[PDB]
Parts: structure tokens; sequence; C-alpha cells
RNA sequence: AUCUGCGCAUGGCUCAUUACAUCAGACGUAAUCUGCCGCAAAAAUCUUGCGGUCCGCAAAAUUGGAUAACUUGGCGAAACGCCAAGCUAAUACAUGAACCAACCGGGUGUCUCCAGAGACGCCCAGCGAAUGA
RNA sequence: CCGGCGUCUUUUGACGAACAACUGCCCUAUCAGCUGGUGAUGGCCGUGUAGUGGACUGCCAUGGCGUUGACGGGAGCGGGGGAUUAGGGUUCGAUUCCGGAGAGGGAGCCUGAGAAAUAGCUACCACUUCUACGGAGGGCAGCAGGCGCGCAAAUUGCCCAAU
């Protein structure tokens, strides 16, 4: 079938390699997943050793991490914003690793009110908020799009391999990199 | 056209060979598998069966 | 007081349509520990490879973002350690080294000049000119032909 | 998946004659390596003559009558190798697999107290789940809580009845080893100097009881005591001393003439 | 006789292919899969019974549905071809174990104290896997 | 009460698998340029894999190999080894052991820990057997044999007693 060998590749001299075996099963590749936005549908793939590799088709949600705060929240993917491979993969809204997506931002605001106590008053007994909040500060570009409603984020998992759409929120120079390329 | 008729309340399946003239009246291009047909299409001795 | 003032984009390294970052460490930590931060400023991943090779001045204090690099990536140097001379540096971040050896013929009691050429990945820690003698260490496949990776450059 | 050995591709230390059949009993995976073991069909039939063929040989083994390290082994293809203890309760004999100085496997007869302990060399150390540091051994054992001074090159004394690591022997300069591979296999010597060479094979220089100096790779040496007098285990009848090929050839002619 | 569990990827033949291939000596896999075999590991899971309409008292958890062989009726010239119905197993398939029975940790609301400390309550805390720190 | 087993998961040694390539290799120039649009050498995100990787999509760069014989053509499995040999050599290696490859040619798969399996499946091509014409099957480079082909190579034998 699809193979991953160098039998069809030309030599560095430019010479053709003459083939004297059949294709092996141990050198196969398989058809790509092309994971998109949509309600979750997965198909497992029986890999070597009997292990299962879960193809992701049509994913809509994942655990996205806010790395300065070292937390994650299960949020819902909204749109696919920028892809470094092609602009055609943005238009069909394919989920790959490292593509830039927008996520829900509601569990992140709610966590930022429950932890640090800052909204965008009720437990007067526990002001361990004051034990934090002094040294720590929050980047302004995060807090703008956090209250705007959707946060740009980066996919850190391989969905056709794992069947998950986990990610990380863009911070720092990495957010300021991709904000220039969009607008 | 032979016909096995089974009565699973008692088991005891028996076979009854349907004549040509009893089948020439039936259009027969309906009646695929799964259908609950009237039994009298297999001859009118099987009147009122499903 | 709530705002953090994160680092600005360093356009000298950022050329490549995706953001160039190191997978080993996060660039965006607010109170990053003294583990991976270098002398001047920024967070950096630098690794000590095995066999008594000293990491260069760059890859600790440089600014470049290299994957496939032995000092700043998950590329491990293992197996053979060899030497060659630099032949061509025309490829981007890859050199071709030349290994010249004498092949003894048992019949005619005389040697014979042969050579092997190897494509070797060259880190931006190093700038070898043609004729420079390098030390290469074997790693995983990094391309169709790259199996080795430069560890030290001996000038001229 | 190989399942057969040819009797020519079998190891030479088993001493199976080439004219008796095409095949040799391929030892299963298990404790010891295929190149470096002596499977229990060869011990029961070819070493000990308790069995005249392989059909009498599984009447012994499948019945549960041979114990390798206190546990009955019903496999004729079970790999028994170096430092293993083979008991038989019915015939009342128990043996230890050692290398003799010509490199071959030798069955050293044992007492009851000497047959409880075996000496095992660490091959890997790692941390398992929990935070339990286990020690991987050449015989395939995974001792879970070893002596905290265990390093990789060391030797653990084990006591296979009550599965408790009773002792440790570090690998240092002042110790005595037995060589379990290479040309020098079966020889016993003090350690002289260990040449490190990181990234490659450690070389260990060794001096014998007579003073014969010889070297091996340090993955081939197996430390068995604090000195050549205070060995932790009993060794075969030459005791690691390799006589000259001329002098040992003269002595057999002298012994054969003096016998008649 | 058939379900079930392993095996049939070995062995045996042949040498057509084949020159940065195969192969030999020597290395690498930290780039990885690995049944059988060896030594080990294992504290996740509100399940049963009886009574009442969700609770109570109990405890060696006495769990559930289906198929072969078989019988019956057979189709077909045949086929290492087949159909339908009726039975019945499990180490097949599916379901499922409270308390005995630990240590350790995180997030968090009332209550005795001092000018932050304790008790109690709730959510979560197993091996493996994903992502982030 | 106790002892033999048998089984999920988890983990590692072992027996392996798969990949990578340090040095080596018959003749040919009446074969001097080879590769690169449709991957050729490299780089960046991915994808795919059991995994590395132009293996593969997108994009960018302009490389890489060669008179130290590339490229193309002919001979044909590779070693251990055999024959001859004062020394240097010259030859043979289909063949028992190791490895690689194939099962009529060529694909493509399922199942499984492992197959691109062939006394497994699917299809086409070339031959091909049974039919009651509706249909159903074949795969000896396994062992005996058979016909051809040739200068040229045996028994449609007995047995698991040994390995
Ligand atoms: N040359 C091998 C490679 O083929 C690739 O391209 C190939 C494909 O585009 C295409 O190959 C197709 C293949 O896709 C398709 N799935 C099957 C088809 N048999 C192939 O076709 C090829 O093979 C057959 C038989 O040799 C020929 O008759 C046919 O003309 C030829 N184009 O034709 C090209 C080969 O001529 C790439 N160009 C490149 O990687 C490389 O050239
Ligand atoms: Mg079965
Ligand atoms: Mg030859
Ligand atoms: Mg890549
Ligand atoms: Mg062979
Ligand atoms: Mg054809
Ligand atoms: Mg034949």
């Amino acid at each position: 079938g699809i193979v991953r060998s160098r039998l069809h590749k030309r030599k560095i001299t430019g010479g053709k390699t003459k083939i004297h075996r059949k294709r092996m099963k141990a050198e196969l590749g398989r058809l790509p997943a092309n994971t998109r936005l949509g309600a979750r549908r997965v198909s497992p793939v029986r890999a070597r050793g009997g292990n299962f590799k879960i193809r992701a088709l049509r994913l809509d949600t994942g655990n996205f991490a806010w790395a300065s705060e070292a937390i994650a929240h299960r949020v819902r993917l909204l749109d696919v914003v920028y892809n470094a491979t092609s602009n055609e993969l943005v238009r069909t809204k394919t989920l790959v690793k490292n593509c830039i997506v927008a996520v829900d931002a509601a569990p992140f605001k709610r966590w930022y009110a429950k932890h640090y106590g800052i909204d965008l008053a009720s437990p007067k007994l526990q002001r361990e908020w004051i034990r934090r909040r002094r040294n720590h500060r929050v980047e302004k570009a995060i807090a703008d799009q956090l209250r705007e409603g959707r946060v740009l984020a980066r996919i850190t998992s391989r969905p056709g391999q794992s069947g998950r759409a986990d990610g990380i929120l863009l911070e720092g120079a990495e957010l300021q990199f991709y904000l220039k390329r969009l607008e | 056209m032979k016909l096995n008729i089974a009565y699973p309340r008692n088991g005891t399946v028996k076979q009854f060979e349907i004549s040509d003239e009893v089948l020439r009246r039936v259009q027969l291009q309906d009646y695929r598998l799964g259908n609950e047909v009237d039994g009298a299409i297999f001859g009118s001795e099987f009147k009122g069966y499903i | 007081p709530q705002y953090y003032h994160a680092h600005q984009v360093d356009a000298t390294i950022q050329h490549q349509k995706a953001y160039q970052r190191q997978t080993a460490v996060n660039e965006n930590m607010h109170r990053s520990s003294r583990k991976h931060v270098n002398k001047s400023g920024h967070i950096r991943y630098a690794k000590k490879i095995g066999l008594g090779f000293k990491t260069p001045a760059k890859a600790l204090n440089g600014k470049y973002i290299d994957r496939k690099c032995p000092f700043t990536s998950n590329v491990v140097i293992r197996g053979r350690i060899l030497r060659g001379i630099v032949h061509s540096t025309k490829m981007h971040r890859t050199i071709v080294i030349r290994r010249n050896y004498l092949h003894f013929i048992k019949k005619y009691q005389r040697y014979q000049k042969r050579h092997k050429s190897l494509a070797v990945h060259c880190s931006p820690a190093f700038d070898p000119k043609q004729g420079d003698e390098v030390v290469v260490g074997q790693c995983r496949p990094l391309s169709k032909t790259i199996r080795y990776n430069v560890l030290e450059v001996v000038s001229k | 998946a190989k399942k057969h050995l040819k009797r020519l591709y079998a190891p030479k230390d088993w001493m199976l004659s080439k004219l008796t059949g095409v095949f040799a009993p391929r030892p299963r995976p298990g404790p010891h390596k295929l190149r470096e073991c002596l499977p229990l069909l060869v011990i029961i039939r070819n070493r000990l003559k308790y069995a005249l063929n392989a059909r009498e040989g599984e009447m012994i083994l499948r019945q549960g009558l041979v114990h390798v390290d206190n546990h009955p082994r019903r496999d004729g293809k079970y790999p028994a190798g170096f430092m293993d203890v083979v008991e038989i309760p019915k015939t009342g004999d128990r043996f230890r697999l050692m290398y003799d100085v010509k490199g071959r496997f030798a069955l050293v007869s044992l007492s009851e107290a000497e047959a409880q302990i075996k000496l095992m060399k660490v091959v890997n150390l790692y941390t398992a789940t929990g935070r339990v540091p286990v020690a991987v051994t050449h015989d395939g054992h995974r001792i879970r809580y070893p002596d905290p001074h265990t390093s990789i090159g060391d030797t653990i004394v084990y006591n296979v009845k009550e599965k408790k690591c009773v002792d440790l022997i570090k690998n240092r300069q002042g110790k005595a080893v037995i060589v379990t591979g290479g040309a020098n296999r079966g020889r016993i010597g003090e350690i002289v100097k260990v040449e490190c060479h990181p990234g490659a094979f450690n070389i260990a220089h060794l001096k014998d009881a007579s003073g014969a100096e010889f070297a091996t790779r340090a993955a081939n040496i197996f430390v068995i005591g604090k000195d050549l007098n205070h060995l932790q285990v009993t060794v075969p009848k030459q005791q690691g001393l390799r006589m000259n090929v001329i002098q040992e050839r003269e002595e057999r002619l002298i012994a054969a003439e003096a016998r008649k």
C-alpha cells in the first residue's frame, strides 16, 4: 500500500534503485485523518503490537492549558485562525498540531475570579488571595482577549494520532507573533 | 417451489411443496425477506395464517 | 500594576512563517527558575552531550532557535565519532564533510587514495569555512542523508 | 520468530555431536541468553546420564523432579546458565553451573548450606512505579529493594529460599572476579585497574593467583569475593588457574602411563 | 463430535531477482514494536440479599443474555458449498464486587480559639494514556 | 485450612522484529555527464509511522553526485568456505551453517505479538480441472513420482525408534 521506504527515492547520485522485494507490512503508512471542527467522531486504528491509534475526525473540544498559571480547562474550540503550512487548511478548518485556534475563554475567566479573586467578595474568611496576587501579574494581551470572549491558542497535540485536541494559550512574543500576521 | 413452515411455539418444522398454479396468481416480485405476508398466497389451504 | 510587559518579538531569528521556539522549555514563564535561564536575560535550553565535548559560547548565550542541534535539542550524539574536512557550505545549516583515506591493496603492495563524503548538519553555534577540520557525532536520521552532526570545529 | 536450532549453530560448549540428528533444543526466552545457557534437556541427558534420550528426559522434567533455584522446572528448554543452582531431591544431588577454566559449563557439587545462596550481578538499575528502585540482574531477577549501595557493576548475594538479598559485593580495585566471556572465560583473578573510556567498552585489567596478567571487557567480569582466598562461592577443580598447554599435555601422558 | 485456548510467520525447498542493494566484521536504536518465557508489581470501581417507596437491616456477592455440537425440515448435479427453526455449556461473550482495607496530596465552606492555629463538612485524589507546569 | 494450576492490567530482562549505515566488493568509456516541472540536496511548520526521516502535503532556498569512473549496459544471491598454491597468487561458491529474497507473473489485504503469509484471502493476466451448463475449482522452487527440456541427476518405499 502506502509505503515509507526509500526504494522509490533516487540515490544521491541520481541513479534509480532497482527493486528486488515486495512491499513489507512493516514499512506501511496510512491515509491522513484531516481532523476538522465538528461534533466528535473517532475511528480507532489497529497499530503494531495490537495497540490502538485513535483517528480524530470532527473534534470540537479539548483541554487547553494556561502555562503561566500551570492549569488547564476543558474548553470548546470556536474557529481555526492561522495555519503555518497553508492558508487552504484554515479555510477548510482542519485541526493539526501547531495550528492557531480560538477557544471559549469562559472557564479561564471564571477560574481567574475563583483563583486571585479578580473579576472582569463572598469568602471574607479566606483571603489567601492576598497571599498570592502581589508578586504575580498578568500580561495585558491575554486580559484583553480574555474579556473580549475568545482567546487565541495553539494546538499542542496530534489529533490524527491521539484523537485529542489539547492545546496551550498563546502568550508573550508568541501571541505578538501571530497577532501581527492576522491583522 | 418447496416451502418449510416452522411453528416455533412447538418446533416441528415440516415441508409443503407449493404447486405451480397456486404461484402463478401471485405477482411475487414483492415479498422480500422479513415481510409478514398472508399465508394464503402459498395455496388457499393456508387461509388466515401470517 | 496588573500588566506584565512580556518580551517583544526578536525579528532577527523569526523568519520562517511559524514561530520559532524551543520545545524543551517555555519562553513565557513569569518567574522562571534558574534552571534554564542563561546569563543575559532570556530562557534557553542548553544540554551537555556526552564524550567530553564542551558546549560552545553560543547555544548557551546565543539567540538562535535550532532543532536538530546536539546542544539545544533532543538530538542525542551516540555511536560513531568521526572527523572530516569541510567541503561545501552552500546548503542552509548543513555542510558536506570529506573523509580522505588510503586504501591498501593486498596484491599490489601499495595504497590508493579514496574518499567518502557525508552530509552533516551544522549548528549555528558553528561557522566552518571550507577546509576547516570538524569532529562529527552520529545521531538519528535528520534528513534523507544527514546522520551526523558537527560537535567541534578546528579552524583552518 | 525462530523456533529451531540446528546442531551446528548450537553453542560449542554444549558438546552435542554433529552426527546425531539435525536439531538441538532451542532454549526458550527466560533468565539466560540463548548463546550463554545450558538448557535442562542437555543437563539431564548429555551432562548427567539420567536419561538415555529426550523421551526419558521429559519423564523426569515434566514430572517435576528437577529444581532450578528452588523451583521445579518442567521445561526441557528452560535456559539454565551461570550461577544457577540445580537441585534434584530424589537422587539427592545438587549442582551449580560454573564456567571451568577452559570456558565450558561445569557442574560444581554443593552442600545444603552452599546451595541456598546464589551470586547475581546487577545489569541495570531503575526506579519503578511508586518510588521503588529495582535492580535488574543477569539472571533476569528484578530485586525491588536492594542494598542502597548497589551500583551496576556489583554483585548481590541472594539466598533463593528466603528471597532476601543477604549481602552485597561492590566492584572496586581490591576485589576478585570470574570472567564469563571472551577468550579468558572461566579464569579467576584479582582486579588491577579498570580503564573507563566513556562512550565505549570499559576494559578491566586482572591478575591471577599465579601472577598471570590478562584483560577483558568489564561487562565480562563477575565479582565473586573480596579476595582470591575469601571467595563467596565455590569454583571448579582448577580454581580459575589456566595451566600451560605443553605442561598439561605432558601430565596426561604421564598419568596414562602410570595407570598401566 | 464440536465450542474454547495456543500453533500454523517456524521448519522444508529454490536461487529468479539484486551493486550507496544484499552480505561480512563492527557499531547504533536515547528513533522504535516485542505474544510464548523469566523475575516482579497490584489498596481505582456503593455490588449483592431481604423488607418496604427512595430508605432500612444485613453480607463467604448463590449475576445475565446468546451460540455450536445435536435434533427437525432441508436446498444443490456438485463444491475443504449452504439455509431456517428448535435445545444447551464456558476459562466464549457481557456484567460486577460495599465494609473489612492503609498511607499520602490538592482545592474549598461553617465552628471552638489567637491578636493566625485546630476540629468538622464538601468536591477531587489508583495503574496506564494525552496536554500543560 | 493448605497446595498445584489458569488468567486480566502494569512493568521490565530474555528470544526476536524493524530501521540506520563505518570499511569492503566482477567486467564495461564502441556508456561523461547524473539528478531537479510530477523530490532531486537541504531548511521550516505539520502529516504518517511502531518509530527516525523528502517517507509525504504546503512553502522557501539552489543544491547534491562524478575521471579517486557518477550515470547507463552485461554477468549473478552474499559470506563462512572449496580447488590449486614456495612466496605473491589464480579461480570456484545453485548446494548442508548464517543472512537476504521468492512461492506461476503482478498487485492488494484481512487476522494476529509477528505476514504484505501463499498446503490464507481478493482481483486481473497467462495456462488450467469438474459440470446434470445453472455453476464450481486449480497453484509440487514440500516429499515420492509424471511429461517435457537437455550432455546431464534416483523409490508414486518403511517409520516416528533417534534428533
Ligand atoms: N518515478 C517514481 C515516482 O513516481 C511519482 O509520480 C508517479 C505518479 O504520479 C504516477 O504513478 C502512478 C501512481 O500514482 C498510480 N497510483 C499507479 C500508476 N500505476 C502509476 O503510473 C505509473 O506506473 C505505471 C506502470 O509502471 C505506468 O504505466 C504509468 O505510465 C506510470 N505513470 O506517475 C509517476 C511515475 O511515472 C513521482 N513523480 C516521483 O516520486 C517519482 O517519479
Ligand atoms: Mg479456535
Ligand atoms: Mg564472487
Ligand atoms: Mg520534521
Ligand atoms: Mg537458507
Ligand atoms: Mg503476467
Ligand atoms: Mg519434487
